[PDB]
């Protein structure tokens, strides 16, 4: 998942940071529901469209369908990640930021899902 | 069969089948717990209440209902059961599970839909505890039994 030749960093940040969450069908309609239905990888910065979930992010369509959908968590507890840069996975470049989450999920929804435009 | 699917949220507002999340928002509703799920079997009306929360879908065979039930006030811990449509009986599906020859504690944590061979098959997303990795769990209603497991992310 990571870029080859870039360092993967292990860090701890704090409660209140927030990023951006692609969200599956089934993830967002639980998400709706009241769940804390949140997937390991995320964005600190905009996710523009589904294009760029999948080019730039490289969530692959075997794993989520539809991401019509974007989330924002913020962390509610100091919190492991790993970041760095997506690496090509498929026909997908990659080449963006992504963060993700080690161990204890300790994240909250920041408002509703939003729509993700397909560009 | 499953008829007349109703999702009842705490607040009260009613999520009917197959409604979509943008309607949801479209309405102005926030995210809430769910605590009943009620429908049709023949001339009986059915549910299962939980005031802590469930998350319920009915399998595409009709005659099943996959529910993810709340064990506590977090909405995180919950149980996998399938409830026969006319809610006489019911399984609870494992979610200790057999990945790479270790026996794997975890909690399943949402449903989707892919396509199938039978509609008596469903998917249930499952937080592997050691790590949180996310396994793609199917699961066959008409037998209670997990069909495959497979690494998702």
């Amino acid at each position: 998942a990571w870029l080859e030749g870039t360092q993967v960093k292990t860090e701890i940040v704090p409660p209140g940071r927030q990023y951006q969450m692609v969200v599956a069908k089934g993830q967002a309609e639980a998400i709706m529901q009241g769940k804390p239905a949140f997937g390991g990888f995320a964005a600190p910065e905009p996710i523009p469209s589904q294009a760029y979930a999948r080019d730039k992010l490289v969530i692959l369509d075997r794993f989520k369908t539809d991401v019509s959908h974007v989330i924002t968590v913020e962390t509610t507890a100091p919190q492991k990640i790993h970041s760095g840069i997506t690496g090509p996975l498929e026909n997908y470049k990659g080449g963006v930021q992504q963060v993700e989450f080690v161990g204890d999920r300790n994240l909250k929804i920041v408002g509703t899902p939003g729509v993700l435009p397909v560009e | 069969m499953i008829s007349d699917f109703e999702r009842i949220r705490e607040d009260g507002k009613v999520i009917d089948e197959n409604m979509t999340v943008d309607q949801m928002i479209a309405l102005g509703w926030s995210p809430c717990r769910v605590v009943e799920a009620r429908w049709r079997w023949q001339e009986q009306l059915l549910s299962v209440v939980n005031s802590r929360g469930l998350l319920a879908i009915v399998v595409p065979d009709r005659q099943h209902l996959a529910i993810l039930w709340n064990d506590d006030d977090t909405g995180v811990a919950a149980t996998l059961y399938v409830v026969s449509g006319d809610r006489q009986q019911q399984i609870r599906i494992a979610d200790q599970l057999l990945i790479n020859g270790q026996l794997e504690a975890g909690i399943y944590s949402w449903f989707e839909q892919f396509p199938q061979v039978s509609p008596s098959i469903f998917t249930c997303m499952f937080s592997r505890q050691r790590d949180q990795a996310m396994f793609r769990v199917d699961i066959d209603a008409s037998t209670g039994d997990i069909v495959s497991i497979q690494h998702s992310r």
